[PDB]
DNA sequence: CTAACCCTAACCCTAACCCTAACCCTAACCCTAACCCTAACCCTAACCCTAACCCTAACCCTAACCCTAACCCTAACCCTAACCCTAACCC
DNA sequence: GGGTTAGGGTTAGGGTTAGGGTTAGGGTTAGGGTTAGGGTTAGGGTTAGGGTTAGGGTTAGGGTTAGGGTTAGGGTTAGGGTTAGGGTTAGG
């Protein structure tokens, strides 16, 4: 069984993260709430996924499926796959 | 030696300037993994998947840092809080 | 002469995108003019895009068209950014534009 | 195996029209081939919603004109618009 | 004179069938329709999309369970799809 | 007909028609109708089911837009389902935050003369 | 015309909206905002009344407008 | 004879619980007119499209004051201010 | 013509990014035995090609009995002045 | 914790205009007139679409070893709060 893998999430990656995207001050809080935020989209992205493999009549998730699911919850992704 | 709150635009323009990931790859195969093994069970992933959707992350962690930073500047304040990801979690409207 | 490409001056082809409607189910006849209105905006399209992407390299010192001149030339034109809004590019970049308040003073 | 469609030839002629003295690479070829199968679903979309709102079979191009005047903005569009009936024409004429 | 579609009569009966007692306005029958319009395209489009994606011509009931499962969250698809199945079976079994 | 072999009320050959004119595929099925069928009625009777509860609270016995932008608003799924969705004269919320309040009186009313 | 909107009705706007504070340049905002999305509603309506060969705007082709938009309207109409 | 700060939730008690429309029908049907005759002159409105029109224009205006509240009262400001409506079109997307 | 907002000028600390050196996990490969994907008919039962006369579904017929806004009337749902735990913080 | 001391809502009584009921003709719908136009099957083979074997060129999936984070920690100063009425400026 898998566990511990919500906090591989490091602090220096959550740091970087901010400090590309403008962020000049972190607080406290602001990673496990990223963290949480994180962890509810790909709860998400992979139940579209899953479902969109059982439709497909197949079990591994392929990039074909990863972007149809991407273009229906909205967010279309370039470069990744065709 | 140097001062605070000066050194920190020079590790922004480094990492503003560079198109490389930050995010490693071995334990957020495993996350996901983990994840999806909560749905269904004997499940594979053929690597370009959970590059393309830690991709994705990063640039929904990117828009909303941004967001989150922009917020934070227009509510006098350079630091953030976790009310300022609430607030742009509630404006944005995603939940 | 045999080809649309000669007759329409145009490059991108035709018959694929005639065909690509036929096959889509999108409408139950599918005109002749249409696919070419089609084709001969898509190569107005890419012929400004490869022209942003040819600019953005010569201003970056480069003779090849890399996925961060691409991003770059799309978030630095107004109308690409609104006809592009919601569109993620990987291994893109972002654009370095540092806030007035995020200054050391 | 199989066959694919890999808009590629087309776009590098269309670059080396523009610009023979640059060249493109395989990302930034997916990158486009991406966008150009967007934008024509998108089109064949807005065609298909035109024809079943104004009650018609056959799609013209008329159709496909307003769809690109209502996608595309002002400059881009009045532009698009200008080349397509200037393709048109020679079209017709030839 | 026209004719129009106007979901009305089956409404009302579904709306007797559930409530006897209570009655509707041609402003909810016009929202109602409406949304049932709504809810129809996206199952439509929902349906092509899978369609075009399996490289298939035929349209099942799968397809359109799927799409149910996709748009609806999860305890509202899981009744909608019980109910799906069980309409399939007496459909099946009462030829 | 299919309503007395199916165990519904709700048209299977009209949305039979509708998506042969539609032109979303070259075959539509016979069970997918349906389906179909029997999700909209599932979702046309917990819409009413909740348009009366939200009728009975307000002491009405008819259907008005405001009731059913009541239960559209007071249920979760229902505001996921349908999220960025207008109703013509329907209303909003009166959801009063816990800073737009009267608050207590500072200092008698507000004066540090007395 | 661009004055038509009188204080009291932005006042009255801002009253069912949950405001309780109103400073001075919000109505000239607002009034602008509003404009700027009647301009693009009416020019919308506009393309989709000539692409069907007509003249006046009907409630049809406001409800296209405004599903193309990405904002559906309910009652009015059909 | 009353307090201010106190009579301003009666008003907005009233005013939600109510399903009226507070803008007028004259000047939005002329503002309307004067604003498509910017495009193409010798056009019609049959009523149904400019009341749809309003309807559309008060809910979006309901929901960006609900959202300039919101921003103001996570802002620690009872009051809005310009640049509160700025960060609102800012971050909902629409526009900058 | 009224009192609560209101915005910067007196003053606060607990939160808060920069930091070098004990660190001991992960990333280019490595076969390998267990296994899901794709090609030739078999053949088979369910749906397209289309009659029949049907049993059922849209405008209106004049009333039908419980739907409008508002016509006299009772009385209490928010307005304001004392009041009792409750967590807050510095001894 | 405890030195007391700013600060949280709050309900007895007073307040009168804001909810309670209310009420009458036509305004607003629902069971009644009919016929024609789609809803719904009943006769004929067929072509897109399911069942089953194997084989095949992969590709997800067992592991090495060495260095850049990794966190190991702290300061102290710097960007965060904490407020005085001052005119004042928006609120009925």
């Amino acid at each position: 069984v898998l566990r511990d893998n919500i906090q591989g999430i490091t602090k220096p990656a959550i740091r970087r993260l901010a400090r590309r995207g403008g962020v000049k001050r972190i607080s406290g809080l602001i990673y496990e709430e990223t963290r949480g935020v994180l962890k509810v989209f790909l709860e998400n992205v992979i139940r579209d996924a899953v479902t969109y493999t059982e439709h497909a009549k197949r079990k591994t998730v392929t990039a074909m499926d990863v972007v149809y699911a991407l273009k229906r919850q909205g967010r279309t992704l370039y470069g990744f796959g065709g | 030696r140097y001062r605070p709150g000066t050194v920190a635009l020079r590790e922004i323009r480094r990492y503003q300037k560079s198109t490389e990931l930050l995010i490693r790859k071995l334990p957020f195969q495993r996350l996901v993994r983990e994840i999806a093994q909560d749905f269904k069970t004997d499940l594979r992933f053929q690597s370009s998947a959970v590059m393309a959707l830690q991709e994705a992350c990063e640039a929904y962690l990117v828009g909303l840092f941004e967001d989150t930073n922009l917020c934070a500047i227009h509510a006098k304040r350079v630091t953030i809080m976790p009310k300022d990801i609430q607030l742009a979690r509630r404006i944005r409207g995603e939940r | 002469a045999k080809t649309r490409s000669s007759r329409a001056g145009l490059q991108f082809p035709v018959g694929r995108v005639h065909r690509l409607l036929r096959k889509g189910n999108y409408s139950e006849r599918v005109g002749a003019g249409a696919p070419v209105y089609l084709a001969a905006v898509l190569e107005y399209l890419t012929a400004e895009i490869l022209e942003l992407a040819g600019n953005a390299a010569r201003d970056n010192k480069k003779t090849r068209i890399i996925p961060r001149h691409l991003q770059l030339a799309i978030r630095n034109d107004e109308e690409l950014n609104k006809l592009l809004g919601r569109v993620t590019i990987a291994q893109g970049g972002v654009l370095p534009n540092i806030q007035a308040v995020l200054l050391p003073k | 195996r199989s066959r694919k469609e890999s808009y590629s030839v087309y776009v590098y002629k269309v670059l080396k029209q523009v610009h023979p003295d640059t060249g493109i690479s395989s990302k930034a070829m997916g990158i486009m081939n991406s966008f150009v199968n967007d934008i024509f679903e998108r089109i064949a979309g807005e065609a298909s919603r035109l024809a079943h709102y104004n009650k018609r079979s056959t799609i013209t191009s008329r159709e496909i004109q307003t769809a690109v005047r209502l996608l595309l903005p002002g400059e881009l569009a009045k532009h698009a618009v200008s080349e397509g009936t200037k393709a048109v024409t020679k079209y017709t004429s030839a």
